[PDB]
């Protein structure tokens, strides 16, 4: 406790943050490109929704270790 | 340098245009149906008067209109990459300047449509002594055109030769500027524009029995200089050769009418394949081909109107 | 020879015109629904809730009496422009609009501030920080007068109350939505739609009691069973929809429901940076001189009116644009958009 | 709360940033296709608002996230 | 001992400035984009400055939670 | 001893980066309109506002380097 | 323990973010080019899927030292 | 007793480099947008000028916060 | 069993594997587009891309192999 | 001094630091712009020069913040 | 002992991963130049992998630094 | 003796840093566009070289502060 | 003697780990352009190979950083 | 001591690595374009390898900081 638990929390939130940096940064790319394939054609709607979905498992990733790092800490 | 500030204008371009229902209602038409239906158009902006010569001054300010503003919009990488775009009309003008300059016509008598440079500078470099002190008189500073004249400007001041061989450095300059940017979409285009503008001038030079290397320019990847050579004698085999390439229908075929149309649509098809990235320039290179390949074809089926010419004589032509 | 028969039915009534049928007192909100596309001839316009809801939100947001009565003043000289009678014709905006357009957005307006004097009282907030000098509201730390329901500098107290309420408002819209989009599914015989609404209540139900059970108190024997039937109903409905929608779109519909938090943060931001710059300014005005009182409240005055300016009309706009973002596509609003009522004009 | 009090808001603090670092890095790119998209029609802005309210996931963690932290201290 | 709310407040600039650097990184490209579009026509500047001020979000939660830093320091 | 200075640092840091995207911002928002600027001089104002529009962050961090000092 | 868990956890943390950041990273340029050839053409649609699913390898690897570092926390 | 008056120079500092950093940041291309319009058109070398040193407000907001510094030091 | 150095190994461990991870995906996004598009132009070059985008993972096993070590003599 | 010294430096290097780091990033866009003209024409010779070392204003304002600390040092 | 050992096997790790990083960061245009020849022609196996495997060299001397240091430690 | 010492070394360490990265940064587009104009004609050559060598200045107000430190210490 | 010699390991580790990052960065771009010029003369390839080696100046200064820092602890 | 002592080279780490970072920042984009003028013409390989050498004097004025600090330790 005390330098564990201010320790234990500095590493969750970079985890998290880091993880969500990494999710918005290919979702950047990702919202963009579909974006452009839906103003070409909005008949691939659903592909493209889950191609915009996909980034969302290293976040749910970190929340499982911050989720880690809460029952540790 | 704004991939995507000038591409929400060229989407707002592309979204405006004559579908190919208003041609396929307008193939059965005499001119006075098509004068309303490219009066009901975009070309109705700036549809004037009447006749072939003023549906062709509308059709051409029209596409001034529509697409002429991409050499604006853009500053430094996307300014570049749009000025080699459309580099067809300025080396047009450059080359119709060129003719009445050591051909004696007057700077008047030539028309030089607008291309990539301005009338006053044009106008300038029209009258000049020097052929270096004429590519610095229109030297702007993203024209290729200004480094490839100055560049084949140390052979003489206005001859054929020296004409050709500004032409393959123009050629060369856009192929080495395209190679010389971050350019995965753009580099293929103009090699293949290259590589069929070397095709092209095989197949219409079909039987002429000239050097094939000197013919051959650097930087194609459809075929090689030993497929240029067999395509150099009368022999659509290595035309014929063109399998995987871009060139799928185009096999078997040695008129020129008929390798330009299949070089034409193939460059369609590979422009038109540009919407892979729209944020970049592609989706504005094809909307750029598509505007042309339409306007051309709105150029013909005026023609065509006007004249009263049969859907089986506009049919080669309406494929794209 | 008048066939007036009926429209077709919720089964494609596409090539059917669509028009609103809204009350004298929701036709203002017909402007701000115009916004949007037309209905699918069967869809339900949310334009009245969107009245009920965004000037409500609004008002939780917009809690300044200095704001407020600028709003005032400013409808009051839009109702001289529109008692002049010309086309609200800004050049500047390059704009000119109806003066019946511009009579609706002052009603709004009204029916806005309405609500937004009403949350300022509850922050007890004049214009800005007035109780700082004249304690009109009613402190532990500084009772002048009788309390306020929002201490709005003290937060501690507020701020697991206002992140409650806030979250309390969008889970009361996406049951809302998601019944809604069920209803719709039933009138129209969409079972997909009203399969797919149904697994989506199941399972933001099992995923609110399982979040509420294990992250927040202890006792979650009640809730165990619960989240138990909440995950088999929407395993059920995914079984009786089998197309896949996974996982992303539960966690889409519940992070559009935690969007409704944004709200608070919003109101109690403009909130602390009004009553912040107006005691910076009080403070180097009375406290630094009592004498440069009226120089210095004049400068905080005008730094507060270009906050305000900066910031009030994204403030005013975030709600609507989170109601546009939860109510519609909660509803769907985005299919077909069906067809306009266009009769002849005879504009005269 | 000696080492734990100190540390652990600047552990919330470090994931609230990045979480709106990396959220603002998506809202970039789709915002500007939004635009591009919005500027070629005013008619499939249905969609266009869909994706660029998508990215929001993150910055909903991190705020949770922060929520946590505060209820663990 | 008294290294906590130095610490708690340092952790909440590093949250504010990098919550700030993700809405402006956002800003950049949607402002340009904004610009590039309104520039063309002076039809929909509006729809353009929503886009514009829909990333103001991010600024909020982060000054919301700094809020709370402060009234938990 | 030390609740004094780190506070001051995290302001610091708070501001530096508040500026640093701001001008991020301000990069792309000056360059589209000196853009617009160059294609017509019609267009100043509402580039104006939309450069002007970047000031909340820039205001928020003022206000929050305003409140540290006031607690340091 | 107090000074060496919190290091150990905070370098895990790290070790997580900084791989779901590359993984990000890596995930805009491949969706974006999955999305051009799903516009291209749908005959693509697990290609495209394989090409995406390949970014996850550096994330398995963080979470299988993940693992191990709770299993020596 | 040390590490206060230090640490708040240094907090100084990194506020007046960074808000510098950012000034320069905007200012490239702010300069060179001025240099492609001044070699279009020479006579619109003022307004140029002006919208290259509207980015100098953040420098003399952390002039300003550096001056606070002192006189609080 | 050291008061700060039996963190500070596994710290920087983390770290080396870190940033081993995110040089690997650094290089497989430029990989992963152009094999993407080589196979949107042909699919019969598939063993040379699926090479050349495996051939990024070389500092990745470096990083493991370095954290191996790094956990076993911690 | 003690150790605040080495501190007072350590904040006066990062500043002026900083400062180049950011005058270096606007001279760098500003110099290929400038270098652009050059090559169109020398009639901008000054002009480019004006616009090239207009970004040597931060880089003052750090040297005279450096010496403040200098004298505070 | 005491905490010289972590803190040199923490250097070792920082210049095995940014070395790696840089490594990465050279094969990224490097590799992406070389799949383009390949997409070119199949006719440069023994230039476009001979022009890959060029990098390795910073990598090699960060392992051997990290030897060093295991060495050392 | 005292930690200073390391301290103004840790200080002037990552001044010379950031200046060479601040001036390779400038010299990184400066360098492109020179060669680019070079390759042109070299006609402009001694423009281009002064153009390239203007990025030395910051280099020079770093070493000015290194040199002061070093005095210093 | 404490935290000496971990500390200067941890310096060695950044100077060797940092410059391998800037030896890619050159080398990405060097890399690229000769693997263009490749793919575009064959008889190229010498020239190429010489920039490709001409950026490891900074590898070897860093090598020799390294074996510095290592004779003098 | 030995805390003074290992700050010093982590100074010296920080020095090199980054000012061996922004010498390749630089010799990117111009080996880039040398590399381009080359294939063009190989005869301004003088002026291309003279802009080549050029960018090392930041380098050299951080050699010449690290050899201080050697000498100081």
């Amino acid at each position: 406790g005390g330098l564990d638990r201010g320790l234990i929390a500095v590493g969750m939130g970079l985890a998290v943050g880091l993880a969500a940096l990494g999710t918005g940064v290919a979702q950047a790319r990702i919202g963009a490109a579909g974006v452009g394939a839906i103003a070409e054609d909005r008949s691939n709607f659903g592909t493209a929704l889950i191609f915009l979905l996909l980034p969302e498992t290293l976040v749910i990733f970190g929340l499982l270790i911050a989720f880690i790092l809460n029952g540790r800490l | 340098d704004d991939f995507a500030y000038l591409n929400a204008r060229v989407r707002v371009r592309r979204g405006t245009l004559l579908k190919e229902s208003f041609f396929q209602e307008a193939l059965d038409l005499s001119f006075a149906d098509f004068l309303r239906l490219l009066s009901e158009t975009v070309y109705g902006g700036e549809l004037a008067g009447q006749g072939l010569p003023d549906v062709d001054r509308a059709v051409l300010r029209t596409q001034a209109k529509l697409v002429g503003d991409l050499p604006r919009l853009v500053t430094g990488e996307a300014r570049e990459a749009v000025r080699l775009l459309l580099l067809r009309n300025d080396l047009h003008n450059l080359q119709a300047l060129l003719r009445a300059k050591a051909t004696g016509r007057p700077f008047e008598e030539v028309l030089l449509l607008p291309g990539t440079l301005r009338e006053e500078v044009w106008r300038q470099a029209y009258e000049a002594q020097d052929p270096a002190g004429m590519a610095q008189v229109l030297a702007v500073p993203g024209h290729p055109l200004a480094r490839a004249l100055r560049a084949v400007l140390r052979e003489t001041q206005d001859l054929a030769r020296v004409e050709a061989l500004l032409a393959k450095r123009f050629f060369e300059d856009v192929a080495k500027a395209a190679k010389g940017l971050d350019q995965p979409a753009l580099r293929d285009y103009l090699a293949l524009e290259v590589d069929a503008e070397n095709l092209r001038t095989a197949f219409k030079l079909q039987g002429s029995g000239l050097a094939p290397d000197a013919f051959f320019l650097k930087g194609g990847r459809f075929v090689d200089r030993v497929r240029f050579a067999r395509l150099m004698e009368g022999d659509y085999a290595v035309l014929d050769e063109l399998s995987g390439t871009p060139f799928s229908g185009l096999s078997g075929v040695r008129d020129l009418k008929a390798l330009e149309r299949g070089l034409r649509c193939v460059l369609l098809k590979e422009a038109k394949k540009g919407v892979q990235d729209p944020l970049g320039v592609g989706l504005v290179l094809a909307y750029v081909k598509e505007r042309e390949w339409e306007a051309v074809r709105l150029r013909l089926l005026a023609r065509r109107a006007y004249f009263g010419l049969p859907r089986a004589q506009v049919e080669e032509e309406v494929v794209c | 020879v008048y066939a007036f028969e009926p429209v077709d039915e919720h089964h494609e009534a596409d090539r059917i015109p669509v028009v609103l049928d809204n009350p004298p007192w929701a036709k203002p909100f017909e402007l701000l629904v115009s916004f949007l596309n037309t209905p699918k001839y069967g869809t339900f316009d949310p334009t009245p809730v969107v009245p009920v809801f965004f000037p409500f939100w609004f008002g939780m947001i917009v809690g300044d009496i200095g704001y407020a009565l600028l709003f005032y003043l400013v409808g009051r000289w839009l109702s001289g422009y529109v008692k002049r009678n010309e086309p609200l014709v800004i050049d500047l905006f390059a704009l000119k609009l109806k003066p019946q357009v511009i009579g609706k957005l002052v009603h709004i307006l009204n029916w806005m501030v309405f609500w937004t004097v009403v949350w300022g009282v509850i922050y007890g907030e004049f214009f800005g920080t007035f109780l700082e000098h004249l304690g009109v509201f009613g402190t532990p730390e500084h009772p002048g007068l009788i309390p306020i329901l929002i201490h709005r500098i003290d937060t501690a107290k507020t701020a697991n109350l206002l992140i409650l309420l806030s979250v309390a408002f969008g889970v009361v819209l996406v049951f809302f939505g998601l019944a809604l989009r069920a209803y719709l599914g039933l009138k129209h015989r969409h079972m997909a739609h009203f399969w797919e609404g149904v697994g989506y209540l199941g399972g933001l139900v099992g995923v609110l009691a399982l979040a509420a059970s294990y992250l927040g108190n202890l006792q979650a024997g009640w809730l165990q069973g619960l989240m138990y039937l909440g995950f088999g109903v929407f395993l059920l409905a995914v079984l009786m929809s089998r197309i896949w929608l996974m996982i992303p779109e539960i966690f889409t519909q519940a992070g559009h429901i935690l969007s409704h938090i944004r709200i608070y943060a919003v109101g109690a931001a403009g909130g602390i940076l009004a009553g912040l710059l107006t005691d910076v300014g009080f403070a180097l005005a009375e406290r630094l001189g009592l004498l440069g009182v009226l120089l210095g409240l004049l400068v905080a005055g005008v730094l507060h009116l270009l906050i305000l300016l900066l910031t009030t009309l994204g403030h005013m706009l975030q709600p609507i644009r989170l109601l546009w973002v939860e109510f519609f596509t909660k509803f769907g609003f985005y299919e077909e958009n069906g067809r306009p009522y266009r009769p002849f004009k005879s504009v005269r």
